[PDB]
């Protein structure tokens, strides 16, 4: 439809993400929630009827999780990782495999809040 | 009077398992036996591993011993030479055996095959020995400058490694171009280096890969149509073209590159694929020689330009190699036997090729005498023909040729090969055939050698087995008997061919007598069998997912590895423009086969001269006690 | 990247041997998306053209672009933190479009240069952040500065290797000199 | 429906094996490895019972080609297939038995012919290699001069030729072009012609049955 998908873009407007961060974590943040809760979400809201409504609810639950999961990643990316130095790009790299992971098995645990 | 022999590899290798097969014929009750080897000339590298042989094994045995290496390391410039001395009972048999430096091979693995100044580069060395199997030995790499100037110097142990040495180096901003060479070699043996090449270049990623594939892969000198090129272009991703692209011809002979001026055409290309020939009136008055039988030899070579209607993004794509024939096809005599035996069939394996180099499918061979015969290629190329030989001792003059329909007698290839009889001990006219069956064999299969035999009535009961060897990527495989009632003229004796036998097997043979005035005296052939080349174990990568094809970038999936237990894979991704870019360099598993082939001491696909000249060729040395031993060597290489 | 991965494994067993599995290829491929062209490396304060290529690979569907060249302050173009560059284009169905760019690069470096995508009536986008070298103007040539043969006892022996002229040496370029030893073998 | 309760995964069957033999000279066996419910088993290792170090693996068209020796001997000769897979406990191994009796010569002259010939899944096109074997004591071996061969292909004498054997030698191979008209088998007879003991003619035959792939 067309109203479900601005109320749902309308919705990933309100996540915020702290801004005194490294530009690149910025950036990898982002791109991974746009790339995998972002596009199949909106691929899905498009396929159905003007007359369905959909639950807002758990919706603002996928934005506390995504919140709670961006923290754990910039957690383990700060000084968690040890391999490696602090603030380091190869840190980046080793959290983001994870980082995905878990961000696509929330993504897959959402998918029946789309209907009522 | 008994004999006691000893079968060692022709050349023997540094760090390594080599077995010495010991018989002893005629022999009654047990005898001890030590082997012992000592430097040439002077005298104590190992004198262990004794054995005791019994009847129960019909008086046969192996010792398997690994030299040390140390005096080895001090000269090696000059060949250098180990005595093998060993002593059943009270008799002593000895034979100096050639020793080489060589002990493993470095696979050097780099990820892509072309960087950018300012790119890392990430490369890994394979350590493995001469049986294929990981080995904890040192190694030295030098990087090259195209000029050829060490840049980087490193050493590092394979130990605790599993045979992978990961590595790394930063190209300089400031550098030549060009051709790189990464130069690896064992620390013990620095006189055998392996390498590759990676080039560096000023380049971003093209879009399309664009593929020119002639319709035959030569062109014949007398066609009145020209050449026939088909270029096509379809995107990275796998999505069709439209452009328009430039095409050249031109005569390679030797390393001088010429063009023709009046062959550049522009061909536009709709559906990505586009047709353009070269009319033979340009070829003819292109070249200055209008004998167009004088240009035979020379190759052409085809480079198109194409460039999208969006102007965009312009690739590159050549195919040089079109040789300009006026036989489609070229007859070989490298897998056949250069010896054969009176009274007995002579296996030929022809092996026809197109004239770029690629084996020949389903061609019918013919042999220009006794026409009767006539053959088919299989997969590989090798057309089996069997030539029935009178008894007599005179050269045979064997010629090939093809006889493929639709194809002028004018215009078929025809070669010629001289066979000379095997020779006999005091033209005693013993001899011993070994048929078999040679075709792309699998691993797993059964296969069924003819221990057929051929001598004299009067001298039947003194034969009872045949020894048997097996040669396989440089050391003795399988070593054993087989029994034969007197009587009995033709002898099966199944070979249960595991995986362990790729690429090829040397499978020979051996019996002894006492005859004419009771003097000793051997008798031995050869074979050469060719294995489907693939993996002595088994790896294959395939996608986890069943549904939901073409992954957007940035999906998740996962690749399922169907490797053997225990193992270790190494994985690496490179973008197909790359390889569009530069596509020499890679590894397979072709080119590993090569080379373990090209260091495979035999040197003639079977039979010989005589016995030591059998024995020679396979890459063994056949001593004994009464004296009949073989022929020495004192090089690496076979001649030429 | 848009593009067919080849993946290739090799493995390392210390009982059976070595494999080289056959390249297993996974094609990436999207429905709409931008692939920007870059030259390796343009000149400073020389204007160059940078194309950005947009794909429409829907069967039947026209498809209407609005592509976009943020501001970056290295490099100079139309765009600016007050006014935005905009083409509003159209894609026909299996077609492919060409929007051509003018950049003047302005300092040292690399540089990153993107162009944004927003289908209209549906929601899809495409971005592409790519980074171009950009070198001041100049040639790579390397001039010797001297050869000499050692010779401890013909020539102990103190020598010095005076710096060179670097007289055209363009200004903020790194130099690199390089030393070789190779000794002189006798033999007969 | 027939889904065999069974006690054994494999059958072993002697449908393809020649029932006789020559003397002193090899006897392919030709067994036939199957699963209970019908369908030819591939990739099972099937050995004889006797000197049990040899042993084959079977083909993919079902038949595992085993040679066995055999003494000059008049005695009939017992076979004792007997597979042997892994992973199978040996209460589990299919077994089975058979006789082959020996050929019989005229008035006892030790006089055979055998075509020993390669056993795979032929494809049409490619050639085939048969050996004309023969056993004979030197008193007689200068009269015989040729082999003569026939092919019996669908109830009919496909080719009938000959096949020259110049005195002195004891194997000639006889090449055969197996176009598209030998589908699906053919069977290889042959035979020579001599005049021995105290001048009685007699004849000497042998044949073979070659599956081509259908
Ligand atoms: C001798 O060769 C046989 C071949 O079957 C092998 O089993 C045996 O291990 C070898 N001897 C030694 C000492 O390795
Ligand atoms: C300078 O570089 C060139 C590469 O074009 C190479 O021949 C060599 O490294 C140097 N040659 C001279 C003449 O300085
Ligand atoms: C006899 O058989 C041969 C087999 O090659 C065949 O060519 C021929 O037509 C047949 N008939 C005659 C009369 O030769």
């Amino acid at each position: 439809a067309n109203n479900h998908i601005r109320t749902v873009l309308k919705l990933f407007r309100t996540i915020d993400l702290d801004d005194s961060k490294k530009s690149f974590y910025l950036t990898a943040a982002k791109y991974g929630i746009q790339t995998q809760l972002r596009e199949p979400i909106i691929r899905i809201v498009g396929g159905y009827l003007p007359s369905t409504k959909l639950s807002e609810a758990c919706v603002k639950n996928m934005i506390s999780e995504v919140y709670e999961i961006e923290g754990d990643f910039y957690s383990k990316f700060s000084y968690a990782c040890e391999d490696h130095a602090p603030y380091s790009v190869e840190c980046l790299e080793d959290a983001r495999d994870d980082y995905l992971t878990q961000l696509v098995e929330l993504f897959k645990e959402t998918k029946k809040c789309l209907r009522e | 009077s008994p004999m006691y022999s000893i079968i060692t590899p022709n050349i023997l290798r540094l760090e390594s398992e080599e077995t010495m097969v010991l018989e002893a014929h005629d022999a009654q009750g047990d005898v001890p036996v030590t082997v012992t080897v000592h430097d040439f000339p002077g005298k104590l590298v190992l004198s262990s591993e004794k054995t005791v042989l019994t009847p129960a094994t019909n008086h046969m045995g192996n010792v398997t011993f690994t030299i040390p290496a140390n005096e080895f390391k001090s000269e090696k410039g000059r060949n250098k030479f180990v005595t093998v001395q060993a002593t059943f009972g009270t008799q002593v048999v000895e034979k100096v055996v050639l020793v080489s430096l060589q002990s493993g091979y470095l696979f050097i693995q780099t990820d892509k095959t072309i960087y950018t100044p300012g790119s890392t580069v990430l490369y890994r060395i394979f350590t493995v020995n001469h049986k294929l199997l990981p080995v904890g030995r040192t190694v030295m790499v030098n990087i090259e400058n195209p000029e050829g100037i060490p840049v980087k110097q490193d050493s590092l142990s394979s130990q605790n490694q599993l045979g992978v040495l990961p590595l790394s180096w930063d190209i300089p901003e400031l550098v030549n171009m060009g051709q790189w060479k990464i130069r690896a070699y064992y620390e013990n043996s620095p006189q055998q280096v392996f390498s590759t090449e990676f080039e560096v270049k000023e380049y971003v990623l093209p879009s399309f890969e664009v593929i020119v594939e002639p319709t035959e892969k030569f062109y014949y000198i007398y066609n009145e149509k020209g050449l026939e090129v088909t270029i096509t272009a379809r995107f990275l991703y796998g999505k069709k073209v439209e452009g328009t692209a430039f095409v050249i011809f031109g005569i390679q002979d030797g390393e001088q590159r010429i063009s023709l001026p009046e062959s550049l055409k522009r061909i536009p290309i709709e559906d990505g694929s586009g047709e353009v020939v070269l009319s033979r009136k340009v070829l003819l008055d292109g070249v200055q020689n209008p004998r167009a039988e004088d240009l035979v030899g020379k190759s052409l070579y085809v480079s198109a330009t194409v460039i999208l209607h969006s102007g965009s993004d312009m690739v590159q794509a050549e195919r040089s190699g079109i040789p300009i024939v006026t036989s489609p096809y070229q007859i070989h005599f490298t897998k056949t036997p250069k010896y054969f035996k009176p009274g007995m069939p002579f296996d030929l394996m022809v092996f026809v090729t197109n004239p770029d180099g690629s084996p020949a499918y389903r061609v019918p061979v013919a042999v220009q005498g006794e026409d009767t015969v006539q053959s088919l290629t299989q997969g590989d190329g090798v057309a089996k023909l069997s030539i029935n030989t009178h008894p007599s001792q005179k050269p045979l003059s064997i010629t090939v040729r093809t006889k493929k329909q639709e194809l002028s007698e004018a215009e078929q290839a025809t070669r010629t090969m001289q066979a000379l009889p095997y020779s006999t001990v005091g033209n005693s006219n013993n001899y011993l055939h070994l048929s078999v069956l040679r075709t792309e064999l699998r691993p797993g299969e059964t296969l069924n050698v003819n221990f057929l035999l051929r001598m004299d009535r009067a001298h039947e009961a003194k034969i009872r087995y045949y020894t048997y060897l097996i040669m396989n990527k440089g050391r003795l495989l399988k070593a054993g008997r087989q029994v034969r009632e007197p009587g009995q003229d033709l002898v099966v004796l199944p070979l249960s061919i595991t995986t362990d036998f790729i690429p090829s097997f040397r499978l020979v043979a051996y019996y002894t007598l006492i005859g004419a005035s009771g003097q000793r005296e051997v008798v031995a052939d050869s074979v050469w069998v060719d294995v489907k080349d693939s993996c002595v174990g088994s790896l294959v990568v395939k996608s986890g997912q069943s549904e939901d094809r073409q992954p957007v970038p940035g999906q998740q999936m996962t690749l399922k590895i169907e490797g053997d237990h225990g193992a270790r894979v190494v994985l690496v991704a490179v973008d197909k423009g790359v390889f569009v870019l530069n596509k020499k360099n890679k590894l397979t598993q072709s080119k590993i086969w090569d080379v373990v082939e090209k260091a495979d001491i035999g040197c003639t696909p079977g039979s010989g001269k005589d016995y030591a000249g059998v024995f020679s060729d396979a890459g063994l040395t056949f001593t004994s006690s009464s004296g009949q031993q073989t022929a020495q060597r004192a090089e690496l290489q076979c001649p030429q | 990247s848009i593009t067919t991965w080849e993946i290739l494994a090799v493995s390392m067993s210390d009982k059976k041997g070595i494999c080289v599995a056959d390249p297993f290829e996974v094609t990436v491929m999207q429905d709409f998306f931008i692939d920007l062209r870059l030259p390796y490396s343009v000149v400073r304060n020389e204007q160059v053209e940078i194309r950005a290529v947009l794909y429409n690979y829907r069967q039947n569907q026209e498809l209407k672009v609005r592509v976009e060249l943020l501001h970056n302050p290295a490099f100079c173009s139309l765009a600016t933190t007050k006014r935005r560059h905009q083409q509003t284009v159209t894609i026909p169905p299996k077609s492919s479009l060409s929007v051509p760019y003018v950049i003047v690069p302005l300092k040292t470096g690399l540089q990153e240069v993107e162009v944004k995508a927003a289908v209209y009536h549906h929601f899809i986008s495409d971005g592409v952040r790519k980074s171009l070298k950009v070198v001041p103007e100049g040639i790579r040539m390397n001039k010797t500065v001297a050869v000499r043969t050692l010779d401890p006892e013909r020539l102990v022996q103190k020598e010095d290797i005076p710096p060179a002229d670097l007289s055209d040496q363009v200004p903020d370029t790194e130099s690199e000199t390089r030393i070789l030893l190779q000794g002189t073998p006798v033999a007969q």
